């Protein structure tokens, strides 16, 4: 999965 | 609220508590109790609500994810029937992750958005309202999925046309919110291109002001136009 | 009960799933339910119900460890007094810890332990009882404490000698009971030199018994072995 | 801490 903050 | 009788610095305290022990639920109903006191939150207050919730609604991803995948290998041709064990059990966590999704919504339109006047407030609360629709998203199938996406979209948005007039390239919630909504594009809206773009473009303008930046801002920043980076080399 | 309503083997597919998903909670919650359908549990089932209580208990202990220690700094000399929030969260955390060993205590005297008659099962409760009496110890300072620890002593010493008599010294419910009782004398009831000994010998007469094991049997008593020579390299 | 199981 992508990144997130 | 069960939250009602406690102070508001007690509960304040008892989050950061919470947080060394790596108790998130806590962390997070600490927080709501909080929030529902009616304040407005602080800098290192509004944090500590959105790394309960973080961490609570991640875990529950996580598990969602988990299920999915078993409930669509059941689904599978050669697959022997096992009964509606596991679409329950998915539906469970699902109902609990839409739960705290509605929860956050709720303090966030309960009054957290309209009392927020400062930028980095609004942004901030912004971003979270398209992050806990993009989690609604993510598990919505009904009538209603259009509406849901939509809502991220309107929320992250917001955020971004305000971010954009209001703070530098490379502050944290800016770079933070340009992060997830490029995620949003990527994973939620179809939009691989506008993903991408997005990302490369936050990162560019981001390594532009870098020069601006004391040591400490400049440790902040990099470390999420890393995260964009990331991003991009996966997805190309 | 909750879990009333559903299906014994339904409750038992939906531990596995919640195993899966790391989801402890719902996976002690639905082996409670199994329990309560008064059948006996099989060799699986006996395990399921122990990985889940194992979790959660493991993850109020590390929690309630993380709040005693900040209570116990902040009642040194030159510590500022920040009232009564610490003791208060590390209460909470205690009593809910405390409200789970009751719990499974609870499924073992109702109806457990009376009805295995099997060694197997019989010491593997045995076990259970002694480490949930242990994690009882562990958080007790009051009138009853020495009660609790003689509980989980009692609890042991019968598992001990019912496994003495009717396991082979390499089976690994007999090492793991081993491995537990020796730390609960060396943690619990301040007798390093017992925790050893009981160690030591168990290891040796393991060592001793792997020869008649077939190469998956061997890697299940290695393993434990490992884990109390790893113990007695700790205290020596 | 000591490992149990
Ligand atoms: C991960 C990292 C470096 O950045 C972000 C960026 C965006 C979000 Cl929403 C969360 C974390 C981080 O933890 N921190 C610590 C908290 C800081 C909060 N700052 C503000 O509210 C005003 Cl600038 C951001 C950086
Ligand atoms: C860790 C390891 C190798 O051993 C133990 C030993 C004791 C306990 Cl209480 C738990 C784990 C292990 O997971 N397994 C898998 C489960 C097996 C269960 N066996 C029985 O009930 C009858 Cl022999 C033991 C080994
Ligand atoms: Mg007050
Ligand atoms: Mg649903
Ligand atoms: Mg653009
Ligand atoms: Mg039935
Ligand atoms: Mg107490
Ligand atoms: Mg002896």
């Amino acid at each position: 999965f992508p990144a997130t903050v | 609220g069960a939250m009602g009788s406690m102070e508001r610095a007690s509960l304040i305290q008892k989050a950061k508590l919470a947080e060394q022990a790596e108790r998130y639920e806590d962390m997070a109903a600490f927080m709501k109790g909080a929030v529902e006191k009616g304040e407005e939150l602080s800098c290192e207050e509004r944090n500590l609500l959105s790394v309960a919730y973080k961490n609570v609604v991640g875990g529950q991803r996580a598990a969602w994810r988990v299920l999915s995948s078993i409930e669509q290998k059941s689904n599978e041709e050669g697959s022997e029937e096992k009964g509606p064990e596991v679409r329950e059990y998915r539906e469970k966590v699902e109902t609990e992750l839409q739960g705290v999704c509605d929860t956050v919504l709720g303090l966030l339109d309960s009054h957290l958005i309209k009392e927020a006047g400062d930028a980095e407030s609004r942004v901030f609360y912004l971003k979270m309202k398209g992050d806990y629709y993009r989690y609604l998203a993510e598990v919505a199938t009904g009538d209603d999925k259009k509406r849901i996406i939509d809502s991220a979209r309107s929320a992250y948005q917001e955020a971004m046309d305000i971010s954009k007039k209001e703070m530098p390239p490379t502050n944290p919630i800016r770079l933070g919110l340009a992060l997830n909504f490029s995620v949003f594009h990527y994973e939620i809206a179809n939009s691989p291109e506008e993903a991408i773009s997005l990302a490369k473009t936050t990162f560019d303008e981001a390594m532009a002001d870098l020069h601006t930046l004391s040591e400490d801002s400049y440790k902040d920043s990099t470390l999420i136009m890393q995260l964009l980076r990331d991003n991009l080399t996966l997805w190309t």
